[PDB]
C-alpha cells in the first residue's frame, strides 16, 4: 500500500512525468524533543517524500557551513520511489578523508544525518534533485 | 525613544528577537505573531550587518520574505514587493527566504530553521 502525498514542498507541485525539481533544506526529525545548555543529539532528514507513490529518483548533496562562511559538502545520497512502495534509500557516499569532526555522521539504514548540538559548524542541509519518471521508463 | 522588551536587541527604529528553536517558515511566522511582532523585514545592509555581528551566525534564520502564490512574486510579509539586496541561488529550490551566514538564500518552506522576529515603530 502507498497513498500519494507531497509535503516536502508546500508552495510548489511535484514534477510531471518526466521532469525534475530542485529542493533545498532539511527537517529536524526529533524537533519536539530538541526544541525543549546540555549538548543534545539532533537528527536531520533530507527533503525526501516517504509516500511520493510514483516512480522517481532523488539525488542529493549534503553540506554544512563553517564558522568562516565556507560550505563543506560532506556527502552524496540517492533514493528511489515506486508507485507501489514507500521511498527507499539506494546509496550514500562520504567525502574521504572525513572533512568534519565526529560530532556529525550519516546513518547507513536511513539516510538520516545525526549531529551533536556542540558542533563547530551549522545544521546539515540537502540540495536534492527530484526527477519523476515517465510511464514505463 | 521607545522602551524595547526584555532580552530583545535594539537597533534604530526596531526591536529584535533571535529564536533558539528551529521550525518551518509558517510556524516561525505564527511564533512572531504570538509575541506581537513580525518576521524580520531587512531595511538595509547596515541592519543586516548589525545582526550578523551580534548573532551562531553560520546557521540559517527565517526572514519575513517568501514567494507568495497569490501574487506569483517574492514579497515581504508587509506587502512590499522584493527588489535588488539579492536572493542567492543557482536554481529555484524553495519559496521561503532566510539569512544564510551573510547572504540571503531561498530554501524550502517545510525546512526547519531558527528565525528573527522584529517590533518596529509606526507612530504615537
Ligand atoms: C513503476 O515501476 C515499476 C517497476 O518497479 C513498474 O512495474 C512493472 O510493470 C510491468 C508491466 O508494465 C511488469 O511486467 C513488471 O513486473 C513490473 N515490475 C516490478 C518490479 O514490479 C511500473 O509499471 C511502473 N509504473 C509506471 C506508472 O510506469
Ligand atoms: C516593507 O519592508 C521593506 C523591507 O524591509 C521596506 O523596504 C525598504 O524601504 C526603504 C524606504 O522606506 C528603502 O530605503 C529600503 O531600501 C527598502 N529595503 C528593502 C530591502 O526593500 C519597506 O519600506 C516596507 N514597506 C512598508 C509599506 O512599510
Ligand atoms: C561534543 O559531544 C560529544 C558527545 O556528546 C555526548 O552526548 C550528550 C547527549 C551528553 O551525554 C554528553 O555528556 C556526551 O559527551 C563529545 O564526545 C565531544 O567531546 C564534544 N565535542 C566538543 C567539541 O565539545
Amino acid at each position: 500500500s502507498c497513498v500519494k502525498k507531497f509535503t516536502v514542498s508546500e508552495r510548489r507541485p511535484p514534477p510531471e512525468p518526466g521532469k525534475c525539481m530542485s529542493l533545498l533544506g532539511s527537517t529536524l526529525v526529533n524537533k519536539q524533543a530538541a526544541n525543549k545548555p546540555v549538548t543534545i543529539l539532533k537528527i536531520f532528514r533530507c527533503p525526501v517524500e516517504e509516500y511520493l507513490c510514483m516512480n522517481a529518483t532523488w539525488s542529493g548533496r549534503l553540506f554544512v557551513r563553517t564558522q568562516d562562511n565556507r560550505e563543506i559538502i560532506f556527502g552524496n545520497i540517492s533514493f528511489t520511489s515506486t508507485d507501489s512502495s514507500p521511498t527507499t534509500l539506494t546509496g550514500i557516499s562520504t567525502l574521504k578523508p572525513w572533512p568534519l569532526s565526529s560530532d556529525l555522521w550519516i546513518h547507513s539504514g536511513t539516510g538520516d544525518i545525526y549531529m551533536f548540538s556542540n558542533a563547530s559548524f551549522s545544521d546539515p542541509k540537502c540540495y536534492i534533485t527530484l526527477c519523476v519518471l515517465r510511464k514505463n521508463a | 525613544k521607545l522602551e524595547c522588551p526584555q532580552d530583545w536587541l535594539s537597533h534604530r527604529d526596531k526591536c529584535f528577537h533571535v529564536s533558539q528553536v528551529s521550525n518551518t517558515w509558517k510556524e516561525g511566522r505564527i511564533d512572531c505573531d504570538k509575541k506581537g511582532a513580525t518576521l524580520l523585514l531587512i531595511q538595509d545592509q547596515e541592519e543586516l550587518r548589525f545582526l550578523l555581528d551580534s548573532i551562531e551566525k553560520y546557521n540559517s534564520f527565517w526572514i519575513g520574505l517568501s514567494y507568495t502564490l497569490t501574487d506569483m512574486n517574492w514579497k515581504w510579509i508587509n506587502g512590499t514587493a522584493f527588489n535588488s539586496l539579492k536572493i542567492t541561488g543557482v536554481t529555484e529550490n524553495g519559496s521561503c527566504a532566510a539569512i544564510s551566514g551573510e547572504k540571503v538564500t531561498s530554501e524550502g518552506c517545510s525546512s526547519d530553521n531558527r528565525w528573527i522576529c522584529q517590533k518596529e515603530l509606526n507612530g504615537t
